[PDB]
């Protein structure tokens, strides 16, 4: 039952500091290191370093030393990462991992990662647009339907179609940054025997705006 | 300071076939640790000093080497093993490997290419976003055209790319031309057009905002 819950996803100005958390559970937390992982968008991962819960000691990769500031609280069994002078380079996934000593550290265990995005940009709900089609695509004996989810800040968004009732033939793409705001699209092909016969509606939610949008797409 | 770099870059394999990763370093180390990636979701550790399988790794998966030189071979290739690999220096920096994409092959696929005419909703707010959809297709390599009035038009689409999809293997592709009511109105024909290598005729959709 081991088990590592990291903090939400993360947006703050350049020049700023942000704090992470991830919360153990399932062990006894101050008998284990807790390490850091970087991810920047679209690539490799990176060590950051690590804290030794049951001293309170750390070690970074020399890259991370003034960057990453790793603490510990084993009341609460849970291992921070303060990150200062925050700047786009910074902006990436950075997981918690609680590994085993054995021949070497094996990190057996990984949180489910927080994103952090450095932006001077303000949160701004996605507008979303019905995609159908324009009569032509009926010579197909599927029919694909689609969501435009555009210009909204920050990441991320979640799509579904009729609430999950559909999800073979869909394709939900990665968002674009344009003009630093971000646009996607989420495409569903379906029998043309099933709309517009039937109702499809695309379920769009923005945590960071508190939006829930279900769109119907009607001919 | 120590660099691994893993080989193939991305590959394409067979259901049934053996697949084998390498990972190279610029010096020597002593053991090596592998993960597996899916899209969206955190590592997970799938091998431990160079052989030891962690949990839930099937037996089909095998680890090997010393040194400068280590591979993770996969008996048969299986749907569920396609993902994005990494290997790891076992100690300080715990330095990670540039990674390798492993591929599902399928039978090639043209796209099927559908147009989307602005909503009238976005057109009632003064907005104007054509959408064109180049679905599942294969191999992922592919192009997107599109023509205004018969007029190419460059630099000024959104373009997106989706993963291998999980249940036919294929490719997809999002292109969106963002324009205003006022430009959308400006002309008529609108067309998007994907070359893939299915055909030296580009397929081609187009619709008629009049």
């Amino acid at each position: 039952e081991v088990q590592l819950q990291q903090s939400g996803a993360e947006l703050a100005r350049p020049g700023a500091s942000v704090k992470m958390s991830c919360k153990a559970s399932g062990y006894t937390f101050t008998s284990y290191t807790m390490h850091w992982v970087k991810q920047r968008p679209g690539q490799g991962l990176e060590w950051i370093g690590y804290i030794n819960p049951s001293s309170g000691y750390s070690n970074y990769n020399q890259k991370f030393k003034d960057k990453a500031t790793l603490t510990a609280d084993k009341s609460s069994s849970t291992a921070y990462m303060q990150l200062s002078s925050l700047t786009s380079e910074d902006s990436a996934v950075y997981y918690c991992s609680r590994p085993v000593v054995r021949l070497g550290y094996n990190f057996d265990y990984w949180g489910q990662g927080s994103t952090l995005t450095v932006s001077s940009a303000k949160t701004t709900p996605p507008s979303v647009y019905p995609l159908a089609p324009g009569s032509a695509a009926q010579t197909n004996s599927m029919v694909t339907l689609g969501c435009l989810v555009k210009g909204y800040f920050p990441e991320p968004v979640t799509v579904t179609w009729n609430s999950g009732s559909l999800s073979s033939g869909v394709h939900t793409f990665p968002a674009v940054l344009q003009s630093d705001l971000y646009t996607l699209s989420s495409s569903v092909t379906v029998p043309s025997s099933t709309w517009p016969s039937e109702t499809v509606t695309c379920n769009v939610a923005h945590p960071a705006s508190s939006t829930k949008v279900d769109k119907k797409i009607v001919p | 300071e120590i660099v691994l770099t893993q080989s193939p870059a991305i590959t394409a394999a067979s259901l049934g076939q053996k697949v084998t990763i390498t990972c190279s370093a610029s010096s020597s180390v002593s053991y090596m640790h592998w993960y597996q990636q899916k899209s969206g979701t955190s590592p997970k550790p799938w091998i431990y000093e160079i052989s030891k399988l962690a949990s839930g790794v099937p037996a089909r998966f095998s680890g090997s080497g010393s040194g400068t030189s280590y591979s993770l071979t996969i008996s048969s290739m299986e749907a569920e093993d396609a993902a994005i690999y990494y290997c790891q220096q076992w100690n300080y920096p715990f330095t990670f490997g540039s990674g390798t994409k492993l591929e599902i092959k399928r039978a090639d696929a043209a796209p099927t290419v559908s147009i989307f005419p602005p909503s009238s909703e976005q057109l009632t707010s003064g907005g104007a976003s054509v959408v064109c959809f180049l679905n599942n297709f294969y191999p992922k390599d592919i192009n997107v055209k599109w023509k205004i009035d018969g007029s190419e038009r460059q630099n000024g689409v959104l373009n997106s790319w989706t993963d291998q999809d999980s249940k036919d293997s294929t490719y997809s592709m999002s292109s969106t031309l963002t324009l205003t009511k006022d430009e959308y109105e400006r002309h008529n024909s609108y067309t998007c057009e994907a070359t893939h290598k299915t055909s030296t005729s580009p397929i081609v959709k187009s619709f008629n905002r009049n």
